[PDB]
């Protein structure tokens, strides 16, 4: 009999793994503020990681890795990128950005502005892949589980989330061609529901239109950009000879070009997964993120490449 | 990575390396002491007073 | 802070109380005549918390023996370790207090309270550094009840500043002498309430179901009962009686058991429960100190929530496999242990055993639960006091109904603070 | 020379003492009688030692030193131990009823009656001083004569002594090794009112040395004289640079100086490599790279907390045994371009090496194994205040209940210290975080 805490409410990933706990027999949920848990399912802001590991006789495990925030946030990871040599200045696979505090097209965010004139600036890609038929853009989610040992879980089951409306390069201020989202198109589920193509039909897609998968085309790149980028962090987040444990989801956010190019937009901290895939991932946090630590009475494929130079 | 300021002897030595650049009073305390020992008494007055009710 | 005087008053109190003084004697190699002839210099090496030593290298009990009426002081100046005890401090009057509050602490009582505070002083005196009295006593009858906490009230008055204990014995139905217990048990509760720090709550009810559930005893005698609570008075004095490396006096103790100053009436317990040739494991004792069962308080502590816990573990076993089946129980059920007191739970390891078992652990919980014990003597208060049924025992002594409707109010407050802080 | 006389309160701070002048006798060759026969100038000098020992006209070697606690049976036992000629009776001071782990009793209450002989006997040891430089201080911050004494003896200090600087050794609580259920409490009490009045403060949680003694000694489960005889080794390489020949923290001031520019943030965490057991039959012996590198390893620091999610404003590297200049800065520069060291910006991001030649010294039938080299490093982190928000959780809620808060008033003590006390704390904590983010 194992014990945890919940502390996000908001986290619909994390409300079905507290659901998956609970339906064991052998996870009991404790009161959010009780001190005496194996497992926290913390807050977003302000996660009290000094409390944790100092409670006799309870190996304590957590479901965020502090110093993580550094790759999430628009500005650091930008400054992360620039800052380490393992990525550099010259990083292929990052959009060329830059930091000023409150074709030459470029995308400003951290409320979105795509213009030559006018948080950070970065390079926009003006000439994207283009599904059809629709002639749209999109972006691709990569979930991936770091655990305690910091094994690098990328999860089989991505999705593009897809424009509906065709792409259009003089007309900048209309956002439904531009912009990606799952809310901001909420022609929303044309060519596919909840604008959501899923792996098995992209594959199909790109073998038909292209004569590739994408296991060549643009996932080698999705596997060798998370594990650069983890890999870089692993000494500043690292848990092990810690008296606490961490593991985390991230939702690695991409970008393909005309070319099959994959760029990374951005790393998320605490991302919710699409709607049919809850099932198999939160039992996959079970099984590999938490049971690993405590052990009851493969969905993922694992990052790992040690070449000799 | 300068090593600087080295002094030596025979039971050791010492260096720096550097990497990058960039009250109350007597009357007070001896008061609140007392403070705090009126307050005792009082509690202990109120407690006998209490008692001998 | 080494030394503490006993006070033991009426039947009850000087049958437990002498059994205090036979458990403990034979503990520290003290035979029936005071002599010493032990083994162990951890025996003598704290005997003055207990003990005046006499010329001859005799050891004199630092206890006062109190009655109303001298049978039941007879029969412990008769009884085994009779003749240890200071002829002196033998203080009794003559013509009983008949189960009556009104008469111990008003009238009888009042006529031989002064001569009892003499010969406390006289102990008191020659005391280096005194830590506190310790009374033991029933609230169901009259002197131990009623006197004994008329003592209680005027030791305060002098010593103001001293650590006051009590074991305090609960009436029950199933092992009652009179009817009039619920109204001698509720007059003295608001008196332990103002004037005790600890107050162990030795229910008879408790005892009584302890030997007939679990004990097999069919038919349980005074005996029976007491075994079980010289046991636990055994078990709460051994960590003052012996080191180690424990520095600890009544009032450390208190500090750390007593969150709130009303709040201090404490649910006792003890593993294994005898009247063996396996001795327990540590498991064992561990989840029989804390089980229902095992409660010398008729209360069930799911009922509540443990405000602190203290518990010590008697004979040679692993402080690794104490520690661990300890923080076991708390981890695996830590809604009953109160989020606003981090680590409420500590323990204590003594390397001497007790005689007869291999190891042991008495369990001193301080939890809101103990409040079915208060309302189970409040309704069988009311139930008498609504129609003023046997008052007139008390009113022809000289109280007013007022005194009970006070007594009345008094215990039901307490019943809601615990209350208060089961729900916090 | 200066002189420095230490001051142990409390049980902890005894016990402790205890350990480190048993230890500081091995080191210089002084003997359970206070003999040294190395020493030449009989009956006095101005050696290094010399500022922790003062000497008399018969040979004889005494600590300055003076033993505090409000009951007897702790001091009684240096009276009667080992150590006993050593001590000149006047040098350890008992009263007869303790503090009760109540602060407000040891402060107000037990405080009063005994802070006056206290002073005075502090008094006829800095009289034996040509230039006294100040106060070591060792206590329990869970204690109520560790809390509540030593934050009045410290105030008086300031006023009796206010030229002179005055560092701790502050043992912060740990469940596993405590009986007090209040020590949160006592804790936040306690640092509220010595806070101005101390110039440095190192703190070394019983859990971290608790931990150290299971996994590094193989010890089941740790006594005080386990936990006691490790803190001292940590001790003992802190206060070195006073008791020997060096350029590196030879005075008091100079500790404030080298680790503490920001004043009410002066509590420097201690780490320190290598622990290793005596029982172990087969020990590689580790060298400078590993030991160095061991001190940015949380598992051996005396806080747990995390440096790389904190910023440093100071750095030093305390060596002893058998280490040179470029061993130490090519294992500086190995650690450099590995782990996350990020120092503030007004602050030069670089470290203060200390090196003693003499190998640490170990007691004899004792759990530690002599070691051919060993490092103290002392860093002042932001990381460290962890163990403030920790501390000041506990503290809050007990606190919103008002549970033992009637101990404390009955006393003498007024509510109003208690969230005054906590107030302080909470700027405390958001003057690490100003520093550290
Ligand atoms: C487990 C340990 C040591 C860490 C610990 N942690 C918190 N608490 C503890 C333990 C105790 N704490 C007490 O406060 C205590 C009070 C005590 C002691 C002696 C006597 C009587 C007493 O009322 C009496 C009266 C008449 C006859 C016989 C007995 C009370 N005993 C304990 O064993
Ligand atoms: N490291 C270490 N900690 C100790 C020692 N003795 C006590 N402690 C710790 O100190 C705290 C309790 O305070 P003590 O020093 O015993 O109390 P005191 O200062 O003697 O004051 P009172 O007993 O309250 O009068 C707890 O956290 C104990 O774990 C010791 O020898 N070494
Ligand atoms: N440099 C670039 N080139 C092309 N498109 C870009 C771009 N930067 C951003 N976008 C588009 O804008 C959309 C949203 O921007 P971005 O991904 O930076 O923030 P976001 O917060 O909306 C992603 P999430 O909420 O899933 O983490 C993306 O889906 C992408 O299609
Ligand atoms: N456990 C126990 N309870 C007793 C004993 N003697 C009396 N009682 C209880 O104490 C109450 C009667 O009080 P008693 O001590 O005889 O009266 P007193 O002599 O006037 O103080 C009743 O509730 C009895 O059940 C005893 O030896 N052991
Ligand atoms: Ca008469
Ligand atoms: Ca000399
Ligand atoms: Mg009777
Ligand atoms: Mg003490």
């Amino acid at each position: 009999m194992y014990t945890f805490v919940v502390r996000d409410e908001n986290s619909s990933v994390y409300a079905e793994v507290s659901r998956l706990l609970l339906a064991t027999g052998q996870w009991k949920r404790l009161r959010k503020d009780n001190p005496r848990f194996n497992l926290m399912l913390g807050e977003r802001n302000r996660l009290p990681f000094g409390r944790l590991g100092h409670e006799p006789g309870l190996v304590q495990l957590v479901n965020y890795y502090r110093g993580a925030d550094k790759l999430c946030r628009k500005a650091s990871l930008v400054k992360l990128i620039k800052t380490s040599p393992e990525l550099s200045e010259s990083c292929t696979w990052f959009p060329e950005s830059y930091v000023i505090y409150p074709g030459n097209v470029w995308i400003a965010k951290s409320g979105i502005l795509i213009s030559s004139e006018a948080h950070v600036i970065q390079k926009y890609l003006e000439k994207p892949l283009l599904l059809e038929p629709g002639h749209r853009k999109f972006d691709i989610r990569s979930w991936v589980l770091v655990d305690h040992l910091y094994n690098i879980y990328l999860y089989r089951e991505g999705v593009l989330r897809t424009s509906s409306e065709p792409y259009n390069s003089a007309n900048f201020q209309d956002k439904t061609c531009h912009l990606t989202n799952h809310c901001i198109q909420k022609n929303y589920g044309r060519y596919e529901e909840g604008n959501e193509m899923f792996f098995e039909e992209f594959n199909q897609y790109l073998m038909d239109a292209l004569n590739t998968t994408l296991e060549n085309s643009i996932l080698l790149q999705i596997k060798h950009i998370i594990r650069s980028c983890l890999m870089c962090i692993e000494p500043a987040i690292s848990t092990k000879h810690l008296h606490y444990q961490s593991f985390q989801l991230f939702g690695f956010d991409f970008m393909v070009d005309e070319e099959l190019k994959v760029w990374l937009i951005e790393v998320n901290g605490a991302p919710a997964c699409a709607q049919k895939l809850y099932a198999e991932l939160c039992q996959g946090i079970v099984d590999v993120a938490i049971s690993s630590v405590f052990p009851l009475a493969s969905i993922f494929i694992k990052l790992h490449h040690h070449h000799h130079h | 990575m300068e090593v600087i300021e080295l002094n030596k002897c025979t039971s050791g030595q010492s260096f720096e390396v550097i990497l990058k650049p960039p009250d109350p009073s007597l009357e007070e305390i001896q008061k609140k002491l007392e403070a705090a020992e009126e307050r005792r008494k009082y509690q202990e007055a109120e407690l006998l007073k209490h008692l001998a009710e | 802070m080494r030394e503490i005087v006993h006070i033991q008053a009426g039947q009850c109190g000087n049958q437990i109380g002498a059994k205090f003084w036979e458990v403990i004697s034979d503990e520290h190699g003290i035979d029936p005549t005071g002599s010493y002839h032990g083994d162990s210099d951890l025996q003598l090496e704290r005997i003055n918390v207990y003990y005046n030593e006499a010329t001859g290298n005799k050891y004199v009990p630092r206890a006062i023996l109190v009655d109303l009426e001298p049978g039941t002081m007879d029969s412990v100046r008769s009884g085994p370790f009779g003749q240890i005890f200071r002829p002196d401090n033998f203080v009794f009057g003559q013509s009983g207090a008949g189960n009556n509050w009104a008469k111990g602490h008003y009238t009888e009582g009042a006529e031989l309270v002064d001569s009892v505070l003499d010969v406390v002083r006289k102990e008191s005196e020659s005391c280096d550094c005194l830590q506190g009295f310790q009374l033991t006593h029933s609230l169901g009858g009259g002197t131990g009840s009623g006197m004994g906490t008329l003592l209680i009230s005027k030791i305060r008055e002098e010593y103001p500043d001293r650590i006051m204990n009590t074991f305090s014995v609960m009436p029950s139905p199933k092992v009652s002498d009179t009817v009039v217990e619920p109204y001698n048990a509720t007059l003295s509760v608001h008196q332990l309430v103002e004037n005790t720090d600890e107050t162990y709550c030795i229910d008879n009810e408790a005892l009584y179901d302890i030997c007939f559930r679990t004990l097999k005893l069919t038919t349980p005698t005074y005996g029976d009962l007491n075994h079980l609570v010289s046991a636990t008075m055994s078990g709460v004095t051994t960590c003052l009686r012996f080191p180690g490396q424990l520095n600890a006096d009544l009032r450390k103790l208190a500090v750390n058991m007593v969150p709130f100053p009303r709040l201090h009436f404490f649910m006792p317990g003890f593993a294994p429960l005898t009247s063996q040739y396996r001795a327990l494991t540590v498991p064992e004792l561990t989840q029989q100190m804390f089980d229902s069962k095992n409660m010398m308080a008729a209360c069930d502590p799911r009922h509540g929530r443990y405000l602190t816990v203290a518990a010590i573990f008697r004979g040679r076993m692993s402080m690794k496999e104490v520690d661990e089946q300890m923080l076991n129980v708390q981890n695996k059920n830590s809604s009953y242990f109160v989020e606003w007191i981090p680590n409420n739970v500590k323990t204590a390891v003594c390397d001497i055993p007790p005689r007869g078992l291999k190891m042991s652990a008495t369990f001193i919980g301080n939890s809101t639960a103990i409040q079915e014990l208060f309302k189970r003597i409040s309704e069988q208060f009311t139930a008498m006091f609504r129609r003023k049924a046997f008052l007139h025992w008390y009113t022809g002594e000289g109280m007013d109904e007022m005194e009970f409707t006070e007594a009345e109010s008094n215990m039901n407050d307490l019943v809601s603070e615990y209350q208060q802080y089961q729900d916090a | 020379m200066r002189e420095c006389i230490s001051i142990h309160v409390g049980q902890a701070g005894v016990q402790i003492g205890n350990a480190c002048w048993e230890l500081y006798c091995l080191e210089h060759g002084i003997q359970p009688d206070g003999q040294m026969p190395s020493d030449k100038t009989i009956g006095g000098g101005d050696d290094s030692f010399n500022t922790f020992f003062s000497e008399t006209g018969a040979g004889k070697h005494v600590p300055r030193a003076v033993f505090v606690d409000l009951e007897p049976t702790v001091i009684d036992e240096v009276r009667t131990g080992t150590y006993r000629q050593l001590f000149h009776p006047e040098q350890l001071i008992t009263g007869k009823e303790d503090a009760a782990n109540n602060y407000a009793r040891g402060h107000y209450t037990i405080g009063k009656e005994i802070i006056d002989l206290v002073l005075d006997r502090i008094r006829k040891l800095a009289d034996q001083c040509t230039g006294l430089q100040g106060f070591l201080v060792f206590h329990s911050f869970g204690g109520g004569t560790g809390s509540g004494f030593t934050s009045l003896l410290m105030e008086r200090l300031s006023v009796d002594y206010g030229k002179k600087s005055k560092l701790e050794f502050s043992i912060y609580p740990a469940p596993q090794v405590s009986t007090a259920v209040v020590e949160p409490y006592n804790s936040i009490l306690t640092t509220h009112t010595t806070l101005e009045h101390s110039d440095c403060a190192f703190m070394v949680d019983n859990e971290a040395i608790y931990d150290i003694c299971r996994r590094n000694l193989d010890i089941e489960r740790p006594t005080y004289t386990n936990l006691n005889r490790l803190i001292s080794q940590i001790v003992s390489s802190i206060t070195a640079s006073l008791r020997f020949d060096g350029a590196l923290n030879v005075d008091l001031t100079e500790f404030q100086t080298n680790l503490v520019p920001y004043p009410r943030i002066h509590f420097p965490l201690a780490t320190y490599a290598p622990v290793i057991s005596a029982e172990k039959a087969y020990h590689e012996q580790l060298s400078v790279a590993e030991i160095t590198n061991a001190c940015f390893e949380p598992a051996n620091q005396m806080v747990k907390c995390d440096p790389r999610h904190g910023k440093y404003m100071a750095c030093c590297l305390l060596y002893r045994g058998d280490v040179v200049p470029k061993d130490v800065n090519a294992a500086i520069a190995t650690i450099k371009t590995k782990r996350s060291i990020q120092f503030v910006d007004w602050c030069p991001t670089g470290f203060k090496v200390g090196i003693n030649y003499q190998p640490p010294t170990v007691v004899p039938g004792g759990d530690l194994a002599k070691v051919q080299r060993a490092v103290c490093m002392l860093s002042n982190t932001t990381a460290i205040a962890e163990a403030w928000a920790r501390l000041d959780h506990k503290f809050d809620l007990m606190y919103a209940k008002r549970a033992f808060v009637h101990w404390y008033v009955g006393e003498g003590m007024e509510e109003g210290e208690f969230s005054e006390a906590r107030e302080d704390m909470a700027a405390l904590e958001k003057d690490y975080e100003e520093v550290g983010v």
